[PDB]
RNA sequence: GGUUCUCCCCGAAAGCUAUUUAGGUAGCGCCUCGUGAAUUCAUCUCCGGGGGUAGAGCACUGUUUCGGCAAGGGGGUCAUCCCGACUUACCAACCCGAUGCAAACUGCGAAUACCGGAGAAUGUUAUCACGGGAGACACACGGCGGGUGCUAACGUCCGUCGUGAAGAGGGAAACAACCCAGACCGCCAGCUAAGGUCCCAAAGUCAUGGUUAAGUGGGAAACGAUGUGGGAAGGCCCAGAC
RNA sequence: UCCUCCUAAAGAGUAACGGAGGAGCACGAAGGUUGGCUAAUCCUGGUCGGACAUCAGGAGGUUAGUGCAAUGGCAUAAGCC
RNA sequence: GCUCAACGGAUAAAAGGUACUCCGGGGAUAACAGGCUGAUACCGCCCAAGAGUUCAUAUCGACGGCGGUGUUUGGCACCUCGAUGUCGGCUCAUCACAUCCUGGGGCUGAAGUAGGUCCCAAGGGUAUGGCUGUUCGCCAUUUAAAGUGGUACGCGAGCUG
RNA sequence: UGCCUGGCGGCCGUAGCGCGGUGGUCCCACCUGACCCCAUGCCGAACUCAGAAGUGAAACGCCGUAGCGCCGAUGGUAGUGUGGGGUCUCCCCAUGCGAGAGUAGGGAACUGCCAGGCAA
């Protein structure tokens, strides 16, 4: 997993998952896992889908994950009522608007950049769709 | 200034105070309600807010 | 396992710009001073600002470091 | 080297720009200069595949609307987020 | 030297059966939240030990283990 | 818990504050009656206003990825006792460029809402002040903006509007709160609303052009698939391709 | 019980066993007025002094400071002498 | 002159127990059950490194994900507190299929015998006892197999207590 | 009046910074001395007096420069009041309102009062 290093504050809002995405070009790469949906990536879906994806090109290549979790949301231990404030932070999740890249790669010929994304995407909870990087 | 005639085609139940008062500013009060007045911003404003439950005929 | 707060003091703008207000009738409300009087404004112990003289009142932004003032005219 | 014909707009805004992006076309603006910036609708088919060539975004183009043909140069695109679309094209009358 | 604590889960079968005992009609109809293992020889993986958990005797496990 | 004749008129709330108070009560808000008063009050147009929320952005409070750079601690050929020559393959910030996030961030910033003034029309004066008498302070749900919850609940707690509460009639098969719509009364009168028009059951087995083979319509996802229609583009192609 | 920010949906106001921290003082001076002054942190050199001693110059720029929790505000200083 | 901090302060005053309990009320508010949800549990599936001599999919399958059922434990208090007798056993059962056996088939890391797994199928069948109040469970020994659940986790105006 | 300088306002980053050049009858700064008024929690630097030979580096003004900061359309997009709809943990349609960011481009100010100077 990835955990933000010395965060502000400890548990906050759960907030509203609305909206479009920043990230809609492709840079630093060739290639790119644009998301369509918008859903919500926990930081062991992130973590296991990297991890997968570079056994896949056979460590050629680089990767840029555009994203970061940095959003603590908790939960509740099972069988307690509910009341008595905020429970603990379980984990960390990344709200995923439409339109934003995840994984980057570059150094590596198309095809076998696209099985490693397309084998990266059955990891994912979210529809995604496969992106390609234009000047201008 | 040229006379216009309001027609109420819909009944104003689940409205705003603000939809609702509106018609207390043009007179309409019940379904199939028909009154003559004049043409201005201010006037027709009344009917911008609400055109969708009345009918104009100017 | 906190859970505290407090009463809201009730801040603003009680006499907007625009209108016609007599001496001494508190023009905004504020806890900092991010208005800074004008001509027939005053400035009390807690920074609201307050009326003088008689008449309108006009929000002109001047100062070089363009903070907001609040002025009353003859009106 | 585009043939990219294309008519003057009568209604630019909110309400009309998507429907007519619903019907297979979008707005564009060519402006440059101290002339007035025209606006202009075409066909979204067209320029969906025109984009493919890559010398596409460096050289002039010859566009024409209404008879004359003006020579412009492509300035900037605001794709669609999602779905690999366009939306409007921003053109510098050159 | 290392020392956490494994307890794989999704290979413990855990057994939630009734309560016993006294303390009204609260301990026989909504107690069955207790709960009773079930830990097979079959998840051993040290090889050595595992039979030697199942040879010395000691409740808690079976005959069969 | 119960509280017995009739007609007519108007018409609530389930909120704030305080409470040895939380199923009670008091004041106010809301209601009714009487009285006295200012084009008083509401909607709309214009004008004069501050707000910083949505969104957006990343200088600032923090946070995040990659690239260029880079002293210091240390590893080492070593000082082979400090100094010191050099490198740095190392932890590699400070800084520059590029990429994102934020209720408790703002170099920006709406729509609405709100306050004041002017003008027209409408409204049995709907605004306010005073006095008598009240009730009520356990609210529900739906739309929207949110916290908590598991972005579960016919869940719970707030802002706001409607409705029920205290409104039947028509429709959603049945169905307070969903949609249409506000019952003075009588009629074996007509025209429309939401919704529907083969039959049960009032209304077209309506007109024209397309679509689906699954009874899809008539419960649903990731995912998989020469189902199949439409549109655009690309490869090869009677120097005859699959 | 009181105070600050957020929730609070750009007026005010608005609840929860919702999210974060403080108060139950201090002072004759840190109050009033007059006059002057206004930084923090780094780079450089220099007696021991080296991580930060003091001074000098420069960059920088209000990230300082303000008896205290937080917000707003402050040099026309409410900051310092 | 009051940390009258329960801070609009009743008045210093005042700790507890009640299964010996009693009275007035409430499903406004709990226990069983039903209802809504499905966090959890169970079942199915998507992806796939690896194990499997070779080989991802004979057989399992980490790292992650998407759904279903409403049987475990729970969340909420919507119904009943001017009553809904609550465990287990006996008795009598009835239904569903995610099937323990019989039956019909595919694959096999299926030689034969004997098995593993999956699909179709609910007509019928689906232990006796020791120990414990027990459901469960453990054990001895049989059997083609001694299935999993719903039915107030069936059934006390039928029985035991 | 063309230009100058100094003082005080309006407008108050298009107005301001960095860099290069440049001005002195007049004006300003620097500069000379400080036993006298006054001054340093030490010190004629700051503060103030009495003069002002000399200079134009500095300071300030002026010109060029966009080398930076700043300003900022048109169009589109986000958002959204109101009335409807869907597949209703979010979006679509009609309609009114309409950003921020970014691009073209603009841009190193303008103006008033007063006092003497300058060739009048």
């Amino acid at each position: 997993m990835l955990q933000p290093k010395r965060t502000k504050f400890r548990k906050m809002h759960k907030g509203r998952n609305r909206g479009l995405a920043q990230g809609t070009d492709v840079s630093f790469g060739s290639f790119g896992l644009k998301a369509v949906g918008r859903g919500r990536l926990t930081a062991r879906q992130i973590e296991a889908a990297r991890r997968a994806m570079t056994r896949a090109v056979k460590r050629q290549g680089k990767i840029w994950i555009r994203v970061f979790p940095d959003k603590p949301i908790t939960e509740k231990p099972l069988a307690v009522r509910m009341g008595k404030g905020k429970g603990n932070v379980e984990y960390w999740v990344a709200l995923i608007q439409p339109g934003k890249v995840l994984y980057e790669m570059d150094g590596v010929p198309e095809e076998l950049a696209r099985e490693a994304f397309k084998l990266a995407a059955a990891k994912l909870p979210i529809k995604t769709t496969f992106v390609t990087k234009t000047v201008m | 200034a040229k006379t216009i005639k309001i027609t109420q085609t819909r009944s104003a139940i689940g409205r705003l105070p603000k939809h609702k008062a509106t018609l207390l500013g043009l007179g309409l009060r019940r379904i199939g309600h028909t009154v003559e007045r004049e043409d201005t911003p201010a006037i027709r404003g009344m009917i911008n807010a609400v055109s969708f439950m009345v009918k104009v005929e100017e | 396992r906190n859970g505290r707060d407090s009463e809201a003091k009730r801040l603003g703008v009680k006499r907007f710009g625009g209108e016609s207000v007599l001496a001494g009738s508190i023009i905004v409300r504020q806890r900092g001073t991010k208005f800074h009087a004008g001509a027939n404004v005053g400035c009390g112990r807690d920074h609201t600002l307050f009326a003088k003289a008689d008449g309108k009142v006009k929000f002109e932004v001047k100062g070089p470091k363009n903070r907001k003032f609040i002025s009353i005219e003859a009106e | 080297m585009f043939t990219i014909n294309a008519e003057v707009r009568k209604e630019q805004g909110k309400g009309a720009s998507r429907r007519l992006r619903a019907a297979n076309k979008f707005p564009a603006i060519i402006y440059g200069g101290k002339e007035a910036p025209l606006a202009i609708e075409l066909d979204h088919d067209k320029v969906m595949n025109m984009q493919a060539k890559a010398e596409f975004y460096s050289e002039v183009l010859t566009i024409v609307v209404d008879g004359k043909e003006i020579k412009v140069k492509a300035q900037d695109v605001q794709r669609h987020p999602y779905k690999p679309k366009l939306q409007h094209i921003d053109f510098v009358r050159a | 030297i290392s020392r956490h604590v494994a307890i794989p889960d999704g290979e413990l079968e855990i057994t939630a059966i009734r309560a016993q005992g006294a303390g009204g009609q609260h301990v026989n109809k909504t107690s069955t939240a207790i709960h009773l293992r079930f830990d097979i020889r079959a998840s051993s993986l040290p090889e050595y030990y595992k039979e030697r958990l199942l040879a010395a005797s000691h409740h808690l496990i079976s005959s069969d283990g």
